[PDB]
DNA sequence: TAATAATAGTTTTTAGTTTATTGGGC
DNA sequence: AGCTAATAAACTAAAAACTATTATTATG
């Protein structure tokens, strides 16, 4: 979908963050510092179609494009770029501190009137497409209000317009985290997670507007527009870029087929294709070549029903495709279809059409399920109420039945690993994991960034342990040994 | 895989023997069978060939066997099937005048096959045959065939018109197909291959009995040569006790092609002129060609291109940890879902061979988690040359040993997040009892799984997994359609692929009577640009006809060219106009006659009859005299019924001094030249008593009387 | 006199080839 | 004690969806 959102963490200058407040730990200043990074860095994988920046309000230097007291403006409304993380990286620790001293000083009074103001100046800059807007903000006290109520009311006042602006805010406890400690100014319209925002993700590249659209048809005579979405994939990944030497540049890629009978050139129109089948060259164009691909139009024809008598235990095709009936052109789609998503519970008889995904493409006989709803709690509806289209072996995709087939063995090995198998188990949770040899490489890729081995090698709860797990399980699978000789070497 | 064919055909007319919707088993099995072939060659399969005709006219057998073996030529011996030689198998192979024993040329089959199994690598031996049921049969043969495929092993298949297991169809079923309405030699030859058939291959018998019909669409030779799975070497491990060896296979694939399309030119047709040369300029202003081995592979960063060496990303990935499969997580089955799943194959596990302790373990662990309705979640690292894979093992169920199934499930990072409004509570659109019937109307009429009754489980009448990808031998039908004939262009449009995949005709129309009302009930309508773009194939229908004009070679075409861009001139040129259905410019040109004869001028109505009077021979030359007749009546009284002293008194004075008349129509005319004169006038009529309109006429009365 | 409208401009997939590769031998 | 084979990953072009645009005619 066209359009940007844009995050900006705002950050105070005065006393507060330099000291731990009341907490052993690091200081807001520190946890701040590596917070806002990690969660830099996410962002960055995230999406370079992003703009981001911070600043921080107040300063005893003023650093900023409008040029008003107690503003400093660190980082420019950017995308994410690697310079950036090369700067961002040297804030840590008491030698950060110094800097932050050095760059601005440490601690000058605030007014949260002019801060909110200029920060919408700031996306007032922006001309770029304008999806969302939110903003981080970071603070040790509960209240600057213990001042005139002049600042507190512009404060508040304009908190509800930017709230018509539509910004979202979300303040973090960095004195005690929850607690129900930190509500004095912000139990008003104003609108813990610390660990879970760095712990929010981690390389994704979020994508959008799903491709393959196509239209059905019930007879000949009429065709229905339909837009159909694709729900999941195999891992991709990113393109290399081609560098020069040392200037480090890309530069052309540039296939010329020369000829031996001259040292010329050749025509895609000389091209012809050939099949070297013994004695008989087969010598045919690309085109005719590309018409053989061919058997019918892009098109759905609907076979009929069919009931739940198939998913043989057996067959698996390139993974099924949701289905959404759109008026692309057909004025009415889903009107028509407004009474089979109700006749799903209802009506187990599938459907099954051959598919045609452009052409040049053979059809391909698919099966399809009308889609149903599981909207969650909070209203999510997630896998909307659509169609899921399943592809059907061929005859040529069916292997072979194994050649040994005989009858199974005793249960008695049954009641010795019943103990096994209730005994360890896990929650099935699909969100459990991620490709983590992949994000190891977007890992070892950025490394190259901040001199550093490897950052934050994570295997999380996806392989087996042979003794971790094994004993949480426990050796009474050590113990169950109920098959004889076991025949490994 | 490896196999011994021998090829027995048939040759004969009553073996050609057919009607029409319903193609020759002849060609049938010959289409069939170069399939074979076809896909025996174009796919690069090696196996040894032979081939025997019965009912041939005359014998090339050279065995005599007691005039057993006659009528049957033996064409090919062992070698590689040959393109030709399939061009000779459409080519010679042709229905005769001749029919012999199909048992008999049983017994060249295994004779020749017994002949080529003498010190040649085979690990199949294979017989095909096709027979209509138009030969004769025999008995006397039983003892030394079952011995033959008892002893020397060699397998069968065969197919007749009759399946055992109403609209005209090459492929599905035609008419009612009875093979006890046939002639006796027919069921005879039926009845003595079949328990001969069942008694060699045992329960592989009934299901390869079809109507030729039904074997030329589904599935009737591929099963019996087709490729099993391969083993993998794998081992489970479970805890640190038990330990076993597996043996995975893969059950789904993208079926494709291990050759490619190899560039000739059209000029040489050959690769030796397309060498390779692909070159790489820095992409400046000034174009530089860059050595390759200069080359630098990074990757975008951001809005930057963080450059990249090979080894050392050679180095520091990661990998999975061997060729290692175990389980990791558990979950009750019902926690699956349809939709999230990934595996482009799909795999088949079972144990290490000759290791039956293996097997009985997988067999047993299948029953815990079966009767348990448990899934397992195996983490699937196949070897180290990629990241380990991922999903649920579900239990295969199987009227002997249970299977397991690896599928990946999806990752957090190929999960789309496309979320819409539900339609159930669109207030915009709400379900119809109308639409609700026109979708019931289909669910009720509309089924392809068949259903009579509970204890016969429901199964597909026109089975749709039994039908490979269509493009191999569509691909397959060009490639012998460029090898055997060069010159002709692409192959035709070739109807039997989409009745190999057309819906069964009865269910079709079956469809036919309640979709048209659901379609009635619910019209829609659609937006423009829903078309294809060119249609460019010719300039017209056609190239051209070759018509021209003839019959007119006096060289004055044109030079005196008949210029023309109704006194008398027009009304004449417009009846030598008369050349087109005649039948014009006559019909409708008589009231110009009309108001030419106006009188108004003296030369008017002269012109006006001469125009008439030239008409009178025109219609003659003109064959127009029935309806010159016809207006020479009409225009008398037309002219009488406005009767003025000035005009029709000069009318009929020019008329019967000019009147001529010749037998048209009869003697219509010859009545008209022979009575051409006048009528007396009476006295006017008053007898106005109505108005005071008398008071002048009776005014006029008395005046003057 | 000047609103409207088919249109290609970027990616995104995706599928066809390309590769270097353990597997067993004897 | 000499020998190699299917193969995902990798590498390609290929067509597309969605944007974002621009001639095109009423109008005067």
């Amino acid at each position: 979908y066209s359009g940007r959102d844009s995050l900006i963490f705002l950050v105070d200058a005065s006393k507060a963050m330099f000291e731990s407040q009341s907490e052993d730990e690091l200081t807001p200043f520190d946890m701040s510092i590596q917070c806002i990074q990690s969660v830099y860095i996410s962002k960055i994988i995230s999406s370079d179609r992003d703009l981001l920046a911070v600043v921080f309000y107040g300063t005893e230097k003023d650093k900023n494009s409008v040029n008003f007291k107690n503003i400093y403006v660190l980082q420019e409304l950017d995308n994410p770029g690697a310079k950036r993380i090369l700067e961002l990286d040297q804030f840590k620790g008491q030698q950060g501190q110094k800097r932050f001293q050095d760059m601005m000083g440490h601690g000058s009074d605030y007014s949260l009137s002019e801060v909110l103001w200029v920060c919408a100046n700031l996306f007032s800059d922006v001309q770029f497409k304008m999806s969302h807007k939110r903003i981080m903000l970071f603070t040790n006290e509960d209240n600057p209000h213990g001042n005139d109520s002049a600042k507190a009311s512009r404060a508040r006042t304009k908190a509800g317009d930017l709230r018509d602006t539509g910004i979202f805010l979300d303040l973090m406890h960095l004195k005690k985290p929850g607690g129900f400690d930190i509500s004095l100014f912000y139990r008003d319209i104003i609108s813990s997670k610390l660990e879970d925002l760095l712990r929010k993700v981690r390389a994704k590249e979020t994508r959008k507007r799903a491709l393959s659209r196509l239209k059905l048809k019930l007879n000949k005579d009429i065709v229905i527009s339909v837009g159909i979405y694709n729900l999941v994939q195999k891992a991709l990944k990113p393109p290399p870029i081609k560098l020069y030497r040392e200037t480090n540049e890309p530069v052309k890629t540039k296939t010329r087929t020369f000829n031996t009978s001259t040292g010329g050139l050749l025509l895609p129109s000389d091209t012809k294709r050939s099949q070297i089948y013994g004695s008989r060259q087969i010598i045919l164009e690309k085109e005719e070549t590309e018409e053989l691909k061919r058997f019918d139009d892009p098109g759905l024809m609907l076979m009929g029903f069919k009931p739940l008598v198939l998913l043989k235990k057996h067959h698996y095709l390139r993974p099924s495709l949701f289905v959404y009936p759109e008026e692309s052109l057909v004025i009415g789609s889903s009107t028509l279809f407004s009474a089979l998503l109700i006749k799903c519970l209802e009506k187990e008889v599938a459907a099954l059409c051959r598919y045609t995904p452009r052409r040049n493409i053979p059809p391909y006989f698919v099966a399809l399920v009308p889609q149903e709803e599981e909207l969650d709690d909070q209203k999510i509806q997630v896998t909307p109420p659509g169609f899921q289209l399943v592809f059907l072996p061929f005859a040529d995709d069916k292997r072979k039945m194994p050649f040994t087939e005989k009858i199974m063995a005793t249960p008695e090995q049954v009641g010795k690993m019943k103990a096994i198998v209730e005994k360890l188990r896990f929650t099935y949770r699909s969100d459990s994991f991620e490709n983590p040899v992949l994000q190891q490489h977007f890992r070892n890729l950025e490394a190259l960034a901040l001199d550093l081995m490897e950052p934050e090698q994570a295997v999380d709860l996806t392989l087996p342990k042979v003794e971790a797990m094994n004993k949480r399980l426990g050796s009474l699978v050590d113990e169950f040994k109920e098959l004889v000789y076991p025949p490994d070497y | 895989n490896k196999a011994a064919v021998v090829l027995c055909m048939d040759v004969g007319f009553t073996m050609s023997n057919s009607i029409p919707g319903i193609e020759s088993p002849f060609e049938q099995a010959k289409k069939v069978i170069t399939m074979f072939v076809q896909r025996q060659v174009f796919a690069e399969n090696k196996d040894e060939i032979a081939l025997v005709l019965f009912g041939t006219d005359g014998t090339d057998n050279p065995l005599s066997g007691g005039d057993q073996y006659q009528n049957i030529t033996v064409h090919r011996h062992l070698m590689l099937p040959d393109f030709d030689l399939l061009e000779d198998i459409e080519s010679k192979i042709q229905p005769g005048s001749q029919q012999a024993d199909f048992l008999d040329a049983l017994i060249v089959s295994m004779d020749v096959i017994q002949h080529e199994t003498i010190g040649k690598k085979f690990e199949k031996r294979h017989i095909e045959i096709f027979t209509d049921l138009s030969s004769r049969f025999s008995k006397s043969q039983l003892d030394i065939i079952i011995h033959s495929l008892k002893k020397c092993d060699i397998s069968l298949q065969f197919f007749l018109p009759f399946s055992l297991g109403g609209p005209f169809r090459l492929g599905g079923h035609g008419p009612s197909f009875p093979l006890k309405g046939i002639t006796e030699q027919q069921k005879e030859g039926l009845e003595i291959v079949k328990m001969v058939m069942i008694s060699l291959e045992g329960e592989d018998g009934l299901d390869e009995i079809y109507s030729f019909s039904e074997s030329l669409r589904k599935l009737c030779v591929f099963k019996k040569i087709e490729r099993h799975s391969i083993h993998w070497p794998c081992r489970l491990t479970i805890g640190s006790n038990l330990s076993i060896r597996i043996a995975a296979y893969k059950s789904i694939l993208q079926e494709r092609v291990k050759k490619t399309w190899t560039v000739v030119d059209a000029k040489t047709l050959k690769k030796e002129d397309i060498q390779k040369e692909t070159v790489y300029c820095l992409n400046d202003d000034d174009e530089t060609e860059v050595l390759k081995e200069d080359i630098i592979q990074g990757f975008r960063y951001g809005s930057d291109i963080v450059p990249f060496s090979k080894v050392d990303e050679e180095q520091m990935k990661y990998k999975s940890e061997g060729k290692c499969f175990s389980v990791l997580g558990f979950c009750k089955s019902s926690q699956v879902q349809r939709r999230f799943f990934m595996g482009n194959q799909v795999l088949k596990v079972f144990a290490a061979r000759d290791d039956e302790a293996a097997a009985v373990a997988l067999s047993s662990l299948i029953h815990a988690l079966d009767d348990l309705d448990m899934v397992a979640i195996v983490r699937y690292a196949y070897d180290k040359r990629a990241n380990p894979q991922v999903g649920v093992a579900f239990p295969h169920i199987k009227h002997n040993y249970e299977c397991l199934v690896y599928v990946q499930l999806p990752f957090m990072e190929d999960l789309r997040q496309y979320m819409f409004s539900s339609l159930k509570n669109s207030k915009k659109y709400a379900p119809t009892e109308a639409q609700l019937n026109a979708v019931d109307a289909l669910i009720d009429s509309m089924s392809l799984a068949k259903k009579d009754e509970k204890t016969d489980t429901l199964e597909d009448l026109f089975p749709t997994t039994k039908i490979p990808n269509p493009r191999f031998q569509r691909l397959f039908q060009c490639l012998l359609h460029r090898a055997l004939h060069p010159r002709e262009p692409l192959p035709p449009i070739q109807q039997h692929i989409w009745n190999m995949l057309n819906p069964p005709a009865e269910v079709t129309t079956k469809s036919q009577i309640p979709l048209s009302k659901i379609k009635t009930l619910f019209p829609l309508i659609e937006a423009k640009k829903k078309d294809q773009v060119t249609a460019q194939e010719i300039f017209q229908d056609n190239h051209e006809d070759g018509p021209t004009a003839k019959k007119l070679k006096t060289e004055q075409g044109g030079a005196h060219f008949s210029v023309s861009s109704n006194p008398a001139e027009n009304f004449r040129v417009l009846v030598k106009q008369k050349k087109a259905s005649f039948e014009e410019a006559s019909n409708q040109l008589i009231n110009h006659i009309e108001q030419f004869l106006d009188t108004n001028e003296t030369p008017y109505f002269m012109k006006s009859i001469d125009c008439i009077r030239a008409f009178r021979e025109e219609a003659i030359k003109f064959s127009e005299e029935q309806r010159f007749n016809n207006f020479l009546k009409a225009l008398q009284e037309k002219v009488e019924i406005k009767q003025l002293n000035h005009f029709w008194e000069i009318v009929v004075q020019d008329g019967i001094t000019l009147i001529t008349k010749e037998e048209a129509s009869g003697s219509s005319v010859t009545a008209e030249e022979a009575k051409k004169f006048l009528a007396p006038k009476d006295k006017p009529s008053g007898d106005t008593a109505a108005v005071f309109e008398e008071g002048g006429d009776v005014d006029d009365l008395l005046d003057m009387i």
